[PDB]
RNA sequence: CAGAUCUUGGUGGUAGUAGCAAAUAUUCAAACGAGAACUUUGAAGGCCGAAGUGGAGAAGGGUUCCAUGUGAACAGCAGUUGAACAUGGGUCAGUCGGUCCUGAGAGAUGGGCGAGCGCCGUUCCGAAGGGACGGGCGAUGGCCUCCGUUGCCCUCGGCCGAUCGAAAGGGAGUCGGGUUCAGAUCCCCGAAUCCGGAGUGGCGGAGAUGGGCGCCGCGAGGCGUCCAGUGCGGUAACGCGACCGAUCCCGGAGAAGCCGGCGGGAGCCCCGGGGAGAGUUCUCUUUUCUUUGUGAAGGGCAGGGCGCCCUGGAAUGGGUUCGCCCCGAGAGAGGGGCCCGUGCCUUGGAAAGCGUCGCGGUUCCGGCGGCGUCCGGUGAGCUCUCGCUGGCCCUUGAAAAUCCGGGGGAGAGGGUGUAAAUCUCGCGCCGGGCCGUACCCAUAUCCGCAGCAGGUCUCCAAGGUGAACAGCCUCUGGCAUGUUGGAACAAUGUAGGUAAGGGAAGUCGGCAAGCCGGAUCCGUAACUUCGGGAUAAGGAUUGGCUCUAAGGGCUGCAGCCGACUUAGAACUGGUGCGGACCAGGGGAAUCCGACUGUUUAAUUAAAACAAAGCAUCGCGAAGGCCCGCGGCGGGUGUUGACGCGAUGUGA
């Protein structure tokens, strides 16, 4: 954007802090304050309320998700494993 | 309180058997008279002074002081 | 759940022996929802945050909220982003191999339960507190040991 | 201009020491301390984010006077929901309700017909 | 005295920059200042829109132009509008023409082929 | 007894000495009086200047309260005065609080340990419900009509833990005027309230009063039949005045952080007209100053707000906020419903209150007569309060006592004039015990051995100036310079000022002092983690008065009228213009610590500790670490390797 250069969201933190720091959180602070897309109603409306708790906007559901987000890539993997398995078992 | 629109309620809440007393008031704009009935102060708002005096009359009862200024 | 980053699911469960509700507090699987039937005992299929009992599941089903002897309502690895995964059975003397959080393999016995998936909260630490007063913040609601 | 005082035993500043300004007769201006306000009943199938259409809000403990008509709306299954329950959650009451039990008899005769 | 200083003041005497200790900014305040123009910005499209002198796409992609204050006071956006009227008529006018010269040689074909069908 | 820094008691010299110096300040006349630098009245000049030297409270003090009288002792002088002394008097509550409940906790019997007073522990090792709708039997009281009471027999229940713990949390219900030598939301006057009572229903209203029938009848109703009657209306939101109901169940309210932004109501402030008293008049000034009101609870009305409804179906995408935001899950568009409702009307209600002119009682009077309490504006103002919408978290934001909504229908009730019911439908009868209730709330009623520049928790906050609760001055409200006056104006001091020339030469060192300082317009370096450095440095302007342009709404103009701010220009003063006030000295380097934070209360604010970041080490609860005199003791543990516990370093 026209005001910065690379500092991205964490400007916020004036000039403390240090430098890897704020690289290694300004890739975190846009993702969990980002609206993500309630895949049960299809709005743009999924927000953190609190640390690994997402909430929609209209269809009012919440779900357990991340911290910093609404999938891990463990928790994904996780899920699809679980149906490799429920297959093998059920045949 | 209580304003009561209808002369003949008025009227019956006057001879009910627990009114206290009734106070007419007269003013050049209005006159009302008022039924301290045993809970409420029931006020009646007479705007025709003809009638009024009619009413005053017609109050049957026999606690009918006090007439104000 | 305050001072804690794996947040609680609270479940309501129709009692079978009177006409009322148990609303327990489970530690909600990742993935789970408001409004979704959670299946729990013996016979419940595989499905995410489905509780049913370690030994009836094939070697890899990830768990959480693990139990440590059969019933106590769930002990082992339910802190945000771990869990437990089956390796093998001992189909007599019920005893299934579980690889635990610590790269610990403990023998559990068999029919005790496990839910289903791994712990919501997950990828906490990766975020620097970055701060002292954060800190605090953190360790205010648990317990005096921060400074 | 009237610097004022206040009318009871507290001078401290809580919730339950709250304040309004008014004017005697007598051309005073005195405090008159006020009954805070509560909320009307509420959703209670627990999503609908709204609050009651239906009844009167006041302080819960102001219901033993308040007449039986004023504290409920006039349909059935109501007066203890919130206007989106009041009207989706009862609906939907009955759209889930009478679908799955048709439904149920449709899978006993296929139960039934192996 | 003092009611005589604020008539002296509000007429503009005693306000020169000597005498103005503090910020512009805490004078009068930009964001009041934006809240000034452009609730009366609106309040004057919406009445357009009443009037009918601008339709909806008019107004709707003057909302966005006020909000970006391309434009700064209602006088400037009274002359704009009435320029982009005058040009729309501009271009009805231009467009009623080249319908017109179509249709006279259009027809004068069909007058022709007459001409010529009785010529043959 | 001469002694022991001897013990107790007593008295000198120092000595009429030190001293009665912190926060500007006093003066004239008079009264009482033997008596006035201080008491009181009257005047004048000053201060606290709403972050008060004001008007109230919580603790805490405990008669300091109030009247009168005394001035023997105290008030570091005096004193006719007091906070002193002595004698009298004062605290009125269903509605104000406590009591009521629970929080962090605390603490009992079961159990355990302990020589033992006892300790551990709070659902853990306990036969933990003394309750009840109802059926049956007995025993009764009226009038054992048929209702009331008791015992017995069933039938039903989670003991899911005694008890205490909040004058700031939760906790239903009182307001206005009047009154005292002191007490008022208490006493008086008036007008309302909440709960509990009436199980002899006190009254009215609802239940609910008919539909079909054959016959005397124009009709009306009628005779006898039967049958229905645990509400009505709107498509909807929900309305109407009430509209049967238990164990049981589901829910709701009680009951939720901080911060930004915006609007609506309110009080206050500001302005234009009135009126009514008063100030000024040496000239001016339709002038300047004070005043110019309606509670509680209702009944209605605007006024805000909705994620509430119905119709219809939107890309040429639209709606619209200060920002956002919402839309085939129904946009705009119309037609509605509800929630709040302090604002306005009226009931209270002008009789009361107030301000004025007047007459009596002339004394005590809640004395009596008059005329008034009127009409507009304004707003980014301030303070409350109400609401919408956002931002933040590895923090998510108290609990119960209490009250309420629905689900379900165990039961009840009647025979065509009527019952059981009535979550409060309107009236009417009756009750609400106990304790606190004065005063100060602080440079005088408290703690500091005091009438001590120390300390101690809150509400409310006018005008001007100016960004402003800054500093400066002034109104309502107080005050007599903070344990004394008088006359002098020497040295030293203490606190403030000023200076020719030179500018750190002084000194361990620019210690102290001094210079810059607000705005607006220009303008910027090294270096850098790229946001900083940065008000860098550096320069210019700044008063008064006279104008011009631009920046609005209400019924294309036309007409209506109002609030401030900006930019430019002319003229003017002994070159003066943030004119009191308010207000940053600057730069090039080195060392240490990353920064913010914290510490040696009473000599050490730092380079010390902390701190994020980094790295370790143990531990899969028959556990790691740890307390313990003891046990199935206890913490971390409402915990489980992204977790605990032990360390080192330190962006
Ligand atoms: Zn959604």
């Amino acid at each position: 954007a026209k005001r910065t250069k690379k500092v991205g969201i964490v400007g916020k933190y004036g000039t403390r802090y240090g430098a890897s720091l704020r690289k290694m959180v300004k890739k975190i602070e846009i993702s969990q304050h980002a609206k993500y897309t309630c895949s049960f109603c299809g709005k743009t409306k999924m927000k953190r309320r609190a640390v690994g708790i997402w909430h929609c906007g209209s269809c009012m559901k919440t779900v357990a998700g991340g911290a910093w987000t609404y999938n891990t890539t463990s928790a994904v993997t996780v899920k699809s494993a679980i149906r490799r398995l429920k297959e093998l078992k059920d045949q | 309180p209580r304003k009561i629109e209808e002369i003949k309620d008025f009227l019956l809440t006057a001879r009910r058997k627990d009114a206290k007393s009734v106070n007419i008031k007269k003013n050049k704009d209005n006159v009302k008279f008022k039924v301290r009935c045993s809970r409420y102060l029931y006020t009646l708002v007479i705007t025709d002074k003809e009638k009024a005096e009619k009413l005053k009359q017609s109050l049957p009862p026999g606690l009918a002081v006090k007439e104000l200024k | 759940d305050p001072g804690r980053g794996a947040p609680l699911a609270k479940v309501v469960f129709r009692d079978p022996y009177r006409f009322k509700k148990r609303t327990e507090l489970f530690i909600a699987a990742e993935g789970i929802h408001t409004g979704q039937f959670v299946y729990c005992g013996k016979k419940a299929q595989l499905n995410i945050g489905n509780v049913l009992p370690v030994g009836t599941m094939p070697e890899g089903t990830i768990v959480c909220c693990l139990e440590e002897k059969p019933g106590d309502r769930g002990k082992l690895a339910r802190a945000s982003g771990n869990y437990a995964t089956v390796i093998s059975h001992n189909p007599e003397t019920k005893k299934t191999r579980v690889k635990l959080p610590s790269g610990s393999k403990k023998v559990i016995s068999s029919a005790n339960r496990a839910v289903v998936g791994v712990v919501a909260g997950g990828g906490r630490i990766d975020k620097p507190i970055l701060k002292a007063g954060r800190a605090y913040h953190k360790y205010k609601a648990k317990r005096n040991c921060w400074p | 201009v009237q610097r004022l005082t206040y009318r009871r035993r507290l001078s401290y500043n809580t919730a339950s020491n709250k304040t309004r300004l008014s004017r005697t007769p007598g051309n005073r201006i005195v405090y008159l301390y006020t009954k805070k306000v509560g909320k009307a009943p509420k959703s209670a199938c627990g999503v609908c984010p709204g609050r009651l259409r239906g009844v009167r809000a006041v302080r819960p403990k102001v219901l033993m006077r308040l007449s039986k008509t004023k504290k409920h709306v006039s349909r059935a299954y109501g007066g203890s929901m919130c206007a989106k329950c009041v009207r989706d959650r009862i609906k939907r009451a009955f759209l889930i309700e009478e679908q799955k039990i048709v439904v149920k008899v449709l899978k006993a005769q296929a139960q039934s017909q192996k | 005295r003092c009611r005589k200083n604020t008539l002296a003041r509000r007429k503009g005497r005693h306000m020169g920059i000597g005498k103005r200790k503090g910020t512009a900014n805490a004078r009068m305040p930009e964001k009041v200042t934006w809240m000034r123009r452009m609730r009366i910005l609106r309040r004057l499209l919406r009445r357009y829109r009443e009037s009918k002198k601008i339709d909806r796409h008019m107004y709707h992609s003057l909302y966005l132009k006020v909000k970006g204050n391309v434009f700064k006071n209602k006088r400037i956006l009274m002359e704009h509008i009435h320029k982009l009227k005058a040009d729309k008529a501009r271009k009805k006018l231009l467009a009623d023409q080249a319908e017109a010269r179509r249709s006279k040689t259009k027809e004068a074909r069909k007058r022709r082929e007459e001409r010529l069908q009785a010529k043959k």
